């Protein structure tokens, strides 16, 4: 079904301008509108039919439509401009409507932070639970975005692995973690596991084994 | 003043029935368009479907027809959201909106008053208290920087758990990180705090963890490792 | 009216007039 499409991830510093557009072929006859969504909060609107503001949105906030795309323009951004976008429209029918799959906008409010990485073996005492998990802690990076791989023995793992997404530390900076899984057996059977975690330039790894200290 | 109020959050299992609401005031509930708006944990708003409380006109995007029954009860100016059975994949923040409320977006398609929306969790899992174990710190000399150590808060349910470190009089250092959820369906997630690698042989070192829906308490003390030879 | 929608120009929400 009708689906109006958008970058997933746009970035700016303070006082630049950010542009977000909004693809959809019913666009050409149907008025587009914008939504932002700030972490924790719920949805407002900011934008409706293609460039009209309600009252108490900053003019900073402007949109335009024309053919098959809606564009949000965020002039002169601000800190607080940080936020999900979503555009929203109906179908060529006009017997729904749609969300755009949404715009994280990223506003650079302070310096590149490289993670602090930590990671801890299972337990000898989660081990007699009959479990094992690997614990990579990872901590004041920014921006909020890193990847994380795991290896065993130097040979990527992608089974087990849960990740979690960045989250906002009371500093500003980053944190994230992620957790491996295994059976006390595959613990014992291997010699090295890491964690590799890659962030802008740089990658930090920290590796463990069943045989060492 | 014009506002949208959803009932509160939802623990549910697969296959049990549930019924949400949206409680309206303010205005004439008859005259606006309600709409219901899905949000997956992390992932994007999805447009549901909505109702005209008037005459109950309510229409459904294809994917949602069938998928969650919208109705409202003007006599008491609320509307609802309802399944009959239950699937975990309809765990979700659910929100409630009036299109068209405001200005010039009046007899339009901005929806502009939001409700403060309704967590739903589904899930198999029955509620149960965390196992605690200790995250040990390094064995290895740092001439004389820190090490990590910390408490793996495992396979509780549901959120939230809290923790604190000698029983709240070790704050500095201390950082707890955000759960992550299993294919099992339980929650695990650890707390660390960085200290002075020197103080590790002499420090107390004992976490605090608190999960209030299985009514439990667990203290552990962390200490170095066994091989660890200090 | 009060049900109609406008959703572009000279167009409204199927049905709601």
């Amino acid at each position: 079904s009708y689906e109006l499409t958008q970058p997933p991830s746009v970035s700016v510093s303070p006082g630049q301008t950010a542009r977000i557009t909004c693809s959809g072929d019913a666009l050409p006859e149907k008025y587009a509108y914008w939504y932002q969504q700030k972490s924790g909060q719920a949805p407002v609107l900011i934008i409706y039919e293609d460039s009209k503001r309600p009252s108490g949105i900053p003019e900073r906030f402007s949109g335009s439509r024309s053919g098959t795309m809606a564009t949000l323009t965020i002039s002169g951004a601000q800190v607080d401009d940080e936020a999900d976008y979503y555009c929203y429209s109906t179908n060529s029918g006009g017997t729904f409507f749609v969300f755009g799959t949404g715009t994280k906008v990223t506003v650079l409010g302070q310096p590149k932070a490289n993670p602090t990485v930590t990671l801890f073996p299972p337990s000898s005492e989660e081990l007699q639970a009959n479990k094992a998990t690997l614990v990579c802690l990872i901590s004041d990076f920014y921006p909020g975005a890193v990847t994380v791989a795991w290896k065993a023995d130097s040979s990527p793992v992608k089974a087990g692995v849960e990740t979690t997404t960045p989250s906002k530390q009371s500093n500003n900076k980053y944190a994230a973690s992620s957790y491996l899984s295994l059976t006390p057996e595959q613990w014992k059977s291997h010699r090295s596991y890491s964690c590799q975690v890659t962030h802008e330039g740089s990658t930090v790894e920290k590796t463990v084994a069943p045989t060492e200290c | 003043e014009v506002q949208l109020v959803q009932s509160g959050a939802e623990v549910k299992k697969p296959g049990e029935s549930l019924k949400i609401s949206c409680k309206a005031s303010g205005y004439s509930f008859s005259s606006y368009w309600i709409a219901w708006v899905r949000q997956m944990p992390g992932k994007g708003l999805e447009w549901m479907g909505f109702i005209y409380p008037a005459d109950s006109d309510t229409r459904y995007s294809p994917s949602f027809q069938g998928q969650g029954t919208i109705s409202a009860d003007k006599s008491i100016s609320t509307a609802y959201l309802q399944w009959s059975s239950l699937k975990a994949s309809d765990t979700a923040m659910y929100y409630c909106a009036i299109l068209g409320f405001w200005g010039a977006n009046r007899g339009g398609g901005g929806m502009d008053v939001w409700g403060q929306g309704t967590t739903v969790i589904v899930s198999s899992a029955s509620t149960k208290g965390p196992s605690v174990f200790p995250l040990a710190p390094s064995s290895k000399s740092t001439s004389g920087g820190t090490a990590a150590l910390g408490c793996l808060v495992k396979d509780y349910f549901p959120e939230p758990v809290t923790v604190s470190w000698n029983s709240g009089a070790l704050t500095s250092g201390v950082h707890t990180f955000p759960a992550v959820l299993q294919s099992s369906g339980l929650y695990s997630l650890s707390s660390v705090v960085t200290v002075p690698s020197s103080s590790l042989g002499t420090q107390t070192y004992i976490c605090n963890v608190n999960h209030k829906p299985s009514n439990t308490k667990v203290d552990k003390k962390v200490e170095p490792k066994s091989c660890d030879k200090t | 009216t009060r049900k109609s929608i406008r959703i572009g120009p000279g167009q409204a929400f199927y049905a709601t007039g």
